[PDB]
């Protein structure tokens, strides 16, 4: 099964963060990644669906970018809402594993 | 008086950019990458620059991903007038196969049933497929029917590489790097620019490059990032080695119809009592090799014990060696080469068995996908080993990026736009080091550069080309300077943009260097030209009528 | 389209397992049914996915031989598990893979439930 | 004080009433390019930082805005952004089969615009057949109790991708290099004949592509008064265009939620139709305030009396056709709406109203746009409750009594731009000059003028769809370099004001020099000397010709 | 001593290999429309080599015109779904029995696809190819394609318009080899409307060579090749389809719609085309005549069709709407023998379904028309083949070779550079020239082809200017350089270089120095301008 990897592991700011990502294993899935937001105690939904674009509902803050294995999420203009876990995924084969986990707080 | 504006029009200059790019396949017919790329030029011509030297990136290189793109556009032309097998997904009951000679582990056949080109009735298709590819349900199915469908390769056109020879559009250069020793990062001591690249086959392999460049004087390793273990690290052998494939058996073909019109190919009985697929090595050039490889992982990562273990784990593309060896595709477990303390006898060929697969899922997208046709009668392969891949973890064989394969080959070359417009304080691309006032002869090599669906792709480019030089004419006029390289006199400089003596600017420095001194403030200047070619042009038009 | 999850507060560890989750908005669609656990502080795991009612299903050989999918109504579909052990303690979901092109979100899971802590 | 002798600009303000492609610019921003759009792209190129406009004076051009090219470039782009948006979406190829229907029955009461209809469909496994429920409407499937989609008919049906919306996006249709959007900036003006005082625009101000019928939603408000516009006031088959005065706030709505049942046809291809639906089952209600309507309805009583005198005057529903032609047929938020517009235009009523005037509205599954067979798309059923609220800001009418008129999607074009006209301009101008040789700012100004502010109109000449832009660029450049290498042959180039070593003729005008330069304008200009151009032109590089080579051979000692 | 200098717009050609923009089935409305009136001018002195059988041209129009039929083919209807079992049995009308046609029950789908009916239509027996179970012939490779009715089958004039900075050399000369140098050369920037025609064996609305026949040889010492006869004066060729067809429309799927051959009505016979027999008479005994005189002391024969596959055996052509193939056997049959004086007819015979240009599957599906129709038209050539001449056929580039051997494309290098001594019109000589180069300047100022026309002359321009800049001469027709000429390149005389020498001559003998005169021009300048800079 892949291996997955974040970094930061936990980050801690307000504005203008980036969740770059190294999920290992066979390198450039392709656009086959998709990011989820995960609030406190709660049902994580999704935020991007092939690392190109957003889905329907969430703004065009949250935004994912990148081919290769370095896949990417930039999140612009935090509001309180934003803060939370955000992991990377495969598309591939069967089991999707997540990343650890990348935390924003503050 | 004091150094003053002045234009230069076609200097050596250049800023690390991206543009577009297109092929040029070779010249000759016997080939005729598909046809519709341009025929290359006869004489693919490089100079050699002096006292210039260019930080390469290997890994954030553009071209590597127009390249992914455009051979993905080029492999979906192909696969488009080909036949969609999307008819072929029924359920698929399946028995072993018994030749008459000997019984085969890895073969089954499949009987099932569909529609003739007359539109009602058929009649039972026994044909034969891999465990590889079928999935159970005894009742198989093909392996990605529901999330995905299969293209039957068109049988005329082959998968073999043909080599193609990217070209920089008019205004644009490729510089190749003439330093032997290089790691693909960092600064390159000499460069050379270079009008196409050289024929680089689009080869698929995976673990150990075929049929690449080799490295000149010896082995060379390069690496994404030393500390982390994710990024992959790319090595180039000095002299090669032969890896020898074969077909052992003489597989069939069977064109059985679809529809009107439709027809795919399948395999039937084999001839021939089967025999297991592999491929060789000879031992002790592989031996030699591989000692070699180690002893350069000691040198360059220090004090740590390096080992080779065989790939983890995975599908059968992630660990094993896959290629298309005669327009078919084997995967070659690598559980001999790799492994140590085998306790070879160096004197038979190192052996790797393989296993033939019929349906490719590659280029890592999901939802598209080939049936490979079944080749009849024996196939053997005679190719090179120029480099492998491998990752941090001891060091251990990995594959399924193709943009890893494309990354080796165009490790040398990096694109720059010829920028002409040169503004400069004042009393093909060879002399780009040389000085300014040297430099200024030769202006008129690099102008003449500027002028000389992919159709439409390259029809893009060259007006790009154009408007890009209508650009330049364009701002020449609304400063005045149009049609000639020189200028006139009484527009004074500015001290504030730049400090250097009147002497020196010329001899010491690169127009290169020049650029950088003078890049932020270009805007300000352009309007200082601009709005003063205004006033004096109405100050002329007072002279203009006396 | 919500999404709701429902089984037991607390497991005994060497116990059967089963959980349940509910589409309320609509009956049960084609889509890519799917379980996703949450370990506490570790990457979330898949279990078993089905596509749709009474489709094919593939599940993980991470945890062999002890998952199964089925449904029962067309607004239940549930999982059942076997032999746990104490590490498989975690919030578990369920969530919706698109397999298809077209809708908003393709090869994701779209809408999540929200979630059951099992305590094993 | 000489004879005549020629003199070429370069840049003058001239043009002729032509015919050209336009380039749309689509919105800036990048949330409208995430909302996917049918009807802009994301490659259609961005809107100006400044959308610019400029006033001409003493100038009167005639605009026919019935016979105005942009119509026709919106139509043929519009048809072509949306085969192009419907083209990726899947073909539901195995739809058109025999249905078995009946009547939905909730589990609160019946729906009188649904039916539960249960058929057999072969899916991407063709072994595979099986029973599949879904919902359907009573207008989209016709009777042969077995019933069809009435498009099986015309074409297979393809599904709009959820992905893309059909919001009207505003597109700036955009000219290229060379050529000129004329605005009239009298607001009264009927669209048709001159127009006494114009505005040039490098491009026009967003128009949103709206389909609608029988009346126009968030168009351009009238800002003096209620205005007629009239192709023929004698022909009764033409159309009548009202221009609201003051918008008239429209309410509609869908009461229910509707839930989406994906089922699979293809490997990543499905059908999507509606579920049941949930809550009380209760009609689509479009609703409009009634004092406003009725003030605004009697206001265009009003202001019509004077263009067709003397006569009463009733507005009454349209007798009969194709619902898109008798039902206000619109789409707002992403669902299409069929709306009975007869109680707002009933003369039963009789001027008494103190609340909302309220239309039974009916929506529809399949559509053919623009009246052409060989197309027909299914609407995916919005999940939720929809509630719109749209402006209304103009009438569709026909005289056989005035009629409500629909089905004509060109109209809806012509409505919106009635004011702006496409003009080439031919910079290339011929006359005498007195320094003689051996945007759009000066139009109708002083000939002098002009010739100063010439430098103006140069600057600015200076500087399918990815083809059509393509297109576009090569025009510009194909133009750029037709004129500068004339200018070339000439003997000026790079020169705006090129003198001539040339003598004018009087068989081409015989006009004095204060006539042509106090009085004549650019446009009288070049139709008095428009039937000599060819000749000055092959007599003018002629002398050129000549001239240089008695230079090189005076040269040659 | 003599100084270099360079004129632009200089009248030169190298044989050129361009493209040629369409103008306006065959007349698509994405080709842009024609300018009604090509112009035309003449020339003094000139003679160009064309050779007739490797111009670019014939693969050019052969190319346009399988474009153009598969543009116009892919929008209508697909005839997938026809390649079904037909149960057929003979076709007998209230007349008589026609063996021609024959009718064909199959099961075929409504347009909902739950049900299917069975159909009867009638196939002609030629395009019914055996398993009383038959298919169609084009079913077998790939799928066919139903034609438009709107579209029209007539072949619209279509003139080859050049691109800018390219003229196209007409060689107006009655008697011609087909090959070699021609007398006087009209010259066209658009060529007379060809009419598309499929041709075998004979030739419809050609061009006439109304002064006396010719003879064009692709090879003169082998057999294998086609030896093509333009033939004099008109031969009025008439024909009819004998009978009144019906048209049944049925709805073989959703949208699409399927035009089939009913029922026959009126006298049945067979398509009777003939012609003036004096004419004929006439004709042979002048081609007899003439290629006699062509090959001396060998004696030539004719002889009926020699078989084969029904396309090259048979003159085939399209009229009305309807593709016919007639067996030239009879005609050409030396057994005949009998009488001369009345009209001949050889019977042709119609094609539903078409493999035209030679592909397998790539078919069309005849539209076929409920009624007669009559097709009258003039014959002008004739193909034959060395070896008793068995005619042969089915070379469509043949075919548009015998209109398009007239003419050739030529392209303008602008800059020419001839030395003298100063400091700093193809007949006519250099200093004549001199006036004529704006005329020559201002010319060299499927939607696709003429993108690239308009890119490629953009480009050229863009060239000449560049180049004329870098010599120090940009937007001027005659230039000075300060730069001597070296005096080993060539060793012509003072007054001979602008009086004597014949232009196409001097370029071959300086083309060899071209580039490097041009490589020392540009440093020429670019040291005056340094110069001019101190
Ligand atoms: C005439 O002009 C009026 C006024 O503009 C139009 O009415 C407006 O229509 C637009 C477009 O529908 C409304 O704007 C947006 O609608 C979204 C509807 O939700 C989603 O619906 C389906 C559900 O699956 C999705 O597929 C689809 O993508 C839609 O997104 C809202 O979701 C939008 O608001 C939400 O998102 C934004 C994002 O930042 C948030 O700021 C909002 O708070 C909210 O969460 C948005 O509303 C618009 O609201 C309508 N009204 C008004 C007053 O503006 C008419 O349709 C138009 N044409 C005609 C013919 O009348
Ligand atoms: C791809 O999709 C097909 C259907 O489109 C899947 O085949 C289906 O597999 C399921 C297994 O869950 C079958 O359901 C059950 O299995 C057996 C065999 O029929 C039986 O015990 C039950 O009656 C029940 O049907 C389902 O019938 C079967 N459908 C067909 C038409 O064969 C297939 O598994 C999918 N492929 C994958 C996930 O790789
Ligand atoms: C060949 O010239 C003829 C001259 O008539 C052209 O038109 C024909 O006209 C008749 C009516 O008298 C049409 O119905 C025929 O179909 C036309 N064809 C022929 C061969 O006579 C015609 O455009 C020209 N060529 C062809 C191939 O039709
Ligand atoms: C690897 O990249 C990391 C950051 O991701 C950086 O700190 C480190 O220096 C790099 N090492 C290399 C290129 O050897
Ligand atoms: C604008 O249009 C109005 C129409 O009433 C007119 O009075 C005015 O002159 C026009 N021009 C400007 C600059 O306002
Ligand atoms: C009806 O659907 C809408 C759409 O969001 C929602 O507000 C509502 O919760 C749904 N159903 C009920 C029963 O309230
Ligand atoms: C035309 O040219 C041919 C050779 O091409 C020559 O034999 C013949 O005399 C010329 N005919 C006329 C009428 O000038």
């Amino acid at each position: 099964d892949i291996q997955m990897t974040q970094s930061p592991s936990s980050l801690s700011a307000s504005v203008g963060d980036t969740v770059t990502i190294t999920c290992q294993a066979r390198h450039a899935v392709g656009k086959n990644l998709n990011w989820y937001q995960q609030k406190p105690g709660r049902g994580p939904q999704l935020l991007i669906y092939m690392a190109s674009s957003r889905h329907s509902g969430v703004p065009s803050r949250f935004r994912g970018s990148g081919s290769g294995r370095e896949f990417t999420l930039t999140i612009n203009n935090l509001q309180p809402e934003d803060f939370a876990t955000y992991s990377c995924q495969q598309g591939y084969t069967y089991p999707w594993t997540f990343g650890q986990g990348t935390k924003v707080e503050m | 008086g004091s150094l003053w504006v002045t234009v230069y029009y076609g200097v050596p200059v250049w800023r690390d950019a991206e543009t577009t790019l297109f092929c040029a396949s070779d010249a000759k017919a016997y080939e005729t990458a598909t046809h519709a790329c341009v025929p290359t030029d006869p004489n693919p011509q490089e100079m050699v620059l002096e006292n210039v030297t260019e930080n390469f990136n290997m890994w954030k290189n553009d071209m590597v991903d127009q390249m992914h793109t455009d051979v993905i556009s080029i492999w979906d032309q192909s696969l488009k007038p080909c036949v969609k097998l999307t008819p072929l997904c029924v359920t698929l009951d399946c028995s072993t196969y018994n030749n008459t000679h000997n019984i085969s582990k890895e073969m089954k056949i499949c009987s099932f049933n569909m529609t003739t080109e007359l539109r009602d009735k058929k009649r039972k298709v026994n044909v034969l497929f891999y465990k590889l590819d079928l999935v159970p349900l005894t009742n198989y199915r093909l392996i990605s029917c529901n999330t995905s469908t299969i293209t039957q390769a068109c049988p005329k056109v082959s998968f073999d590489p043909i080599p193609i020879h990217y070209c920089a559009p008019a205004g644009y250069a490729i510089l190749k790097c003439n330093n032997k020793t290089f790691n693909g990062t960092g600064p390159c001591n000499n460069v050379s620019t270079v009008q196409c690249t050289h024929g680089i086959k689009p080869v698929v392999s995976t673990q150990l490059l075929l049929n690449g460049s080799l490295a000149e004087e010896e082995i060379i390793i390069r690496f994404e990032n030393l500390t982390d273990n994710v990024k992959i690290i790319i090595v180039q052998l000095n002299e090669t080695i032969n890896i020898t494939c074969t077909r052992p058996n003489n597989y069939t073909r069977k064109s059985i119809r679809i529809g009107p019109g439709q027809s795919f190919y399948a395999m039937g009985e084999i001839v021939g009592n089967i025999r297991e697929a592999h491929c060789n090595i000879s031992a002790s050039k592989w031996n030699k090799t591989l000692e070699r490889v180690r002893t350069k992982l000691k040198e360059h990562f220090p004090n740590k014990t390096i080992e080779f273990e065989p790939s983890s784990g995975g599908d059968l593309e992630i660990t094993t060696h896959s290629f298309n060896c005669g327009g078919e595709f084997f995967y070659c477990n690598t559980s001999g080469l790799f492994n140590s303390a085998i306790n070879g006898t160096l004197t038979s060929n190192v052996t790797l068995p393989c296993r033939i697969k019929q349906i490719i899922n590659m280029w890592q997208r999901v939802g598209q996908a080939m049936y490979a046709p079944p080749i009849a009668g024996n196939i053997t392969c005679k190719s090179n080993i120029t480099g492998l891949l491998l990752t941090r973890d001891t060091f251990r064989p990995t594959g399924g990026d193709m943009k890893n394969n494309w990354r080796s080959e165009l490790y040398k070359y990096k694109v720059v736009e010829i920028k002409p417009l040169g503004i400069a304080p004042t009393r093909f691309l060879g002399a780009a080091g040389s000085t300014m006032g040297a430099a200024s002869m030769t202006l008129t090599v690099q102008a003449r550069q500027l002028l000389s669906v992919w159709g439409i792709k390259q029809l893009q480019a060259r007006v790009l080309a154009i408007e890009r030089y209508l650009k330049d004419q364009q701002l020449l006029g609304l400063w005045g300077c149009s049609g000639k390289l020189i200028c006139t006199t009484n527009v004074p400089w500015n001290a504030s943009w730049s400090n250097k003596s009147k002497n020196d600017i010329w001899d010491n420095m690169t127009w290169m260097q020049w650029d950088r001194e003078i890049g932020n403030h270009t805007d300000t200047i352009y309007r200082l030209l601009e709005d003063s070619q205004n006033q004096q042009e109405k100050n002329e038009k007072d002279l203009l009528c006396l | 389209v919500q999404l709701q999850e429902s089984g037991p507060g607390l497991v005994k560890p060497s116990e059967t397992l089963s959980l349940t989750c509910t589409v309320s908005g609509g009956s049960i669609d084609d889509y890519f049914w799917n379980w996703v656990r949450q370990p506490p502080g570790k990457p979330l795991e898949c279990i078993g996915y089905i596509f749709g009612r009474g489709g094919g299903t593939k599940y993980n050989p991470s945890l062999d031989n002890r998952v199964t999918i089925s449904t029962d109504t067309p607004n239940q579909f549930s999982l059942k598990l076997r032999s746990v052990t104490v590490a498989d303690t975690a919030i578990y979901y369920c969530a919706r893979w698109n397999l298809y092109d077209d809708d908003f979100g393709y090869n994701s899971f779209a809408v999540w439930g929200r979630g059951v802590l099992v305590t094993v």
